[PDB]
RNA sequence: GAAACGGAAGUGUUUUAUUGACUUGUCCAUGAAAUUCCAUGUGCGGAAUCGAAUCCAUUGCAUACGACUUUA
RNA sequence: GCGAAACCACAGCCUGGGGAACGGGCCAGG
RNA sequence: GCAGAUCUUGGUGGAAGUAGC
RNA sequence: CUGCCGAAGUUUCCGGAUAGCAGAAACUCAGAUCAGUUUUAUGAGUAUGUAAAAUGAGAGUUUCUAGUGGGCCAUUUUUGGUAAGCAGAACUGGCGAUGCGGGAUGAACCGAACGUGAGGUUAAGGUGCCGGAAUGUACGCUC
């Protein structure tokens, strides 16, 4: 096993209005609800259900029931931001978001560069 | 006020297709147990006053004119003031000689004729 | 023949006033736009100016072969591609009369209408090509300066497998 | 989401009722559906449960045992088979045991709404259709359970060849500078 | 040949109906890619067509079309209600329809 | 022109030898239009032919009759 | 070879249910 | 002013080329 | 042939006289009355009744003049019960003169009562497929 519901483990919200926002579990209300919080101001401290989040592989040490400001201090100290981003999971998610933002002209450009890339076709005999 | 028909199908008498002795002219069913009189589901419709058509567009042909029956040249001249409202319809028993006279007169009056080509030939 | 011979059902005074068409904010002059219908469907063209309802549109005739044309604003997709410089070219000559089809006069005799001895053709005059060349000359440097845009207008837009227009942005 | 002309479904681990209802709706939607590995379907309930259900069915008709004939019967009951629309929809379904040669070289999809691992609670007894069929009359279980390894070995060899071939372009991808020069578009 | 198809694929599922009464004047259309009633708001008012071929080469062509428009969404899964110029035949259940991008508000 | 592989219903996976082209890999020059605002060999009926089958020489092996099995 | 008559609302494969037979005629199936 | 009255008169069917002579 | 009105289906004596229901005529009458309604308080015994408030509707008539003089589904209150069911009164409405959505199908169950249509929105029921509609969300029981 690599993902255990634990105090301090970083989770990714996949349902609700805060979809795609990182958060860290601070307390376990029950087997169906967990108290999470994120240092960024756009994510208020709240209780979320386990079915609305996915469990990440990053564990960062927090005291039980830590307040919002101290969570941010630990988050900055343990550089969770740019640690999650280093993993290929976040890079795939960020690329998907960037690719969704491409307009028609950008899509035409991508087709041109990917054709310039594909015409490489160099393989050793 | 374009012509609107609430219904175009006719009202056929119930069981008129089953029996050749029964005509298709509408007859109001009188049987109490008959499902057509009780107006069940899937059964044939019945003539109701709600099916009646607009008074302004009633009796009007699809071109907006009302058919006026004509038997001689006197009847055609009657539509001098109503050529935008009425179309001349020559009767079926008017001979081909009178039909010609009616058709030339209606042409000068600017009156549409519904059956202006009947019983005649053309020669240009 | 002048005094009305019938009831003369004169229409009641209708309180309808003609007011200018409010086009979309994305259909500005100079924005690259995708044609949706007509013989030039799928082409990408530059919006010179907005007529009363239509957009006086043209692709550079040396690029995609779309002449000075009108397009209804409903049959066009306003893409977010970088805008072209179109303020230079005067567009006052493009009015509804400029694009209006020639009215029927038909000077003939009843000797050549029979035998079809008329052959009436109204091929595009030289001034229309001159206007197209003038617009092309004033537009080509603008599309040449910004990269990847000259052949972008030459390409034809199309939908591939998995394309969801309600999700894709243009 | 989107439809293909022919959809091949690998019925391994799919519940009988959940897959049949999805397939029947797709058949009525105007699609040709091929279901392979029909002997690997799962039914909720213990072995004895559906055993008595099928034994009672034998008491009742043309009793069919083959796993595809079981699945074909389940799909048919979810179709308006008394009308021309239902019959036409039925003819677009091709259910077979195993993966025949025309289909083992084609991509096979799965139905998440019918998968056992996502619908049945862990620790619940289940009865495989192929095993259930083997004792009620079906006699080709052993030979199809032996041929699958031959198909798997050939398919595994194909995947290794494809993966080895892909490694060349994958290495050549990062080799080309233009891959990262204009990778700001997310590609 | 992937330089065409300015339209979106769709399927003619059925008419609007209750359990036992059908209303052929309005048809239920499943636009592919549209998976909810909020995404069905993009395709409202768009022209939809049914394209079929008939034996006679009338008009010097082998193809004829029935046009229509998308009126409102149907249900929660992204199906829409379409009214065609001529009511779609009942034989076209499960057939393919084309949803253009015009009249466009994009 | 090909050789290999593919048996579960292989009917397709490659390997190519060349012979020609497009080569969007990229940079230019021409042509597009008054469509001047959407409408989009195959089948039948005849013959001259080649085989096969039945009836047929038949037969009871079959048998109300049909129909069946052998042999001219 | 000659040559009827009775009879005739109309079709016609089964298992269950449709409460008033429901059946053959409805509903659900084979 | 008809669909009925085991309605009246006339014509004609399926049974049926059946029972049969 | 179409349109409009439209029952009773039962008190009382006793085949009827009735009454009552439904229409026609002759009236007068809002500064007036009427009501399958609720009241105020006290009269009597929460119910019951009272005269005069709220709400709605204009009402009261006189004359004669067609049709009916049953039942069923039963509910509820209710008496006797009697192995136990069940039977007996009244009451209540409906069906009976009533199509429609649902109830798998359905003479009496849940909605709803009807001119011909377009659009919208619902009721009762429902949204795995047959079958129009979430293989929706959250919390539990069961294999």
């Amino acid at each position: 096993f690599k993902r255990y519901v634990e105090v301090g483990r970083v989770v990714l919200v996949t349902k609700g209005e805060y979809t795609g926002k990182l958060a860290v579990i601070v307390d376990i209300v029950d087997h169906k609800r967990a108290l999470i919080d994120s240092p960024c101001s756009e994510f208020p401290r709240q209780v979320i259900r386990y079915g609305s989040v996915v469990l990440t592989h990053i564990v960062m040490k927090l005291p039980r029931g830590a307040r919002s400001g101290i969570v941010a201090k630990k988050w900055k100290a343990q550089d969770v931001c740019n640690k999650w981003a280093s993993s290929a999971w976040a890079k795939k998610l960020e690329a998907k978001k960037v690719r969704s933002q491409l307009n028609d002209f950008d899509r035409f450009a991508v087709m041109r560069l990917k054709k310039q890339r594909r015409e490489q076709v160099n393989v050793a005999v | 006020v374009n012509i609107i028909k609430k219904r175009t199908k006719p009202f056929k008498r119930h069981q008129s297709d089953r029996f050749k002795r029964v005509g298709e002219s509408w007859r109001k069913p009188r049987g109490i147990d008959s499902c057509v009189r009780r107006r069940f589901r899937g059964t044939i419709s019945m003539p109701k006053i709600g099916y009646g058509n607009n008074k302004k567009t009633r009796y009007c042909m699809p071109n907006g004119l009302k058919a006026f029956l004509v038997r001689n040249v006197s009847d055609v001249e009657l539509l001098l003031m109503h050529n935008k409202t009425y179309a001349a319809e020559i009767a079926g028993n008017v001979s081909a000689r009178k039909r010609v006279e009616i058709v030339e007169k209606a042409r000068a009056l600017g009156v549409k004729v519904t059956n202006a080509g009947a019983k005649v030939r053309s020669q240009e | 023949k002048y005094y009305p011979a019938y009831r003369e059902n004169v229409p009641k005074k209708a309180r309808k006033a003609v007011r200018p068409t409010k086009l979309r904010a994305s259909l500005a002059p100079g924005t690259v736009c995708i044609l949706l219908a007509g013989r030039f469907r799928g082409k990408r063209v530059v919006v010179l100016s907005q007529l009363e309802d239509t957009l006086v549109v043209t692709g550079p005739y040396k690029v995609n072969g779309v002449p000075i044309r009108r397009v209804n604003h409903r049959y066009v997709i306003a893409t977010s591609a970088p805008k072209i410089d179109v303020s230079g070219v005067s567009v006052e000559k493009f009015t509804k009369a400029y694009f209006a089809k020639q009215k029927r006069s038909g000077p003939v005799k009843k000797d050549e209408a029979f035998f079809a001895e008329n052959a009436p053709k109204n091929a595009l005059p030289a001034e229309r090509i001159a206007d197209q060349k003038a617009v092309d000359a004033k537009l080509l440097p603008a599309i040449k300066a910004i990269p990847n845009m000259k052949e972008y207008l030459a390409a034809s837009f199309a939908l591939s497998n998995g394309d969801r227009p309600h999700l894709m942005k243009f | 989401s989107e439809f293909q002309k022919v959809v091949v479904i690998d019925a391994k681990g799919h519940l009988l009722g959940r897959l049949a209802s999805v397939v029947a709706k797709q058949l009525l939607g105007g699609q040709k559906v091929v279901v392979v590995r029909c002997e690997e379907l799962n039914i909720s309930g213990h072995f004895f449960r559906n055993k008595l259900k099928y034994l009672a069915y034998l008491r009742k008709a043309f009793h069919f045992r083959a796993p595809s004939r079981i699945f074909q019967k389940a799909v048919r009951g979810m179709l308006p088979h008394k009308t021309a629309r239902g019959q036409a929809a039925l003819e677009h379904l091709q259910a077979v045991e195993g993966i025949p040669p025309p289909f083992d070289k084609q991509k096979r999809v799965v139905v998440p709404a019918a998968l056992r691992v996502l619908r049945l609670k862990p620790g619940r007894k289940y009865c495989t259709v192929g095993r259930l069929s083997s004792e009620v009359g079906w006699k080709y279980n052993d030979i199809v359970a032996k041929l699958e390894e031959r198909r798997k070995v050939k398919s595994a060899a194909f995947y290794q060849a494809k993966l080895a071939k892909q490694k060349k372009i994958a290495s050549a991808k990062e080799a080309s500078p233009v891959n990262q020069k204009l990778s700001q578009f997310g590609y | 040949a992937q330089g065409h198809r300015l339209y979106v694929k769709a399927k003619h599922l059925s008419f609007q109906r209750s359990k036992h009464v059908i209303h052929p004047g309005t048809s239920i259309v499943k636009i592919e890619g549209c998976d909810s009633k909020e995404e069905a708001q993009f395709y409202l008012g768009k022209r939809v067509c049914y394209v079929y071929k008939s034996s006679k080469a009338v008009r010097g062509s082998k193809i004829r079309v029935i046009w229509g428009t998308i009126a409102r969404p149907h249900g929660n899964s992204g199906a829409v209600r379409a009214r065609f110029v001529h009511n779609l035949p009942a034989k076209t259940f499960g057939s393919s329809l084309r949803v253009m991008l015009y009249p466009s508000n994009i």
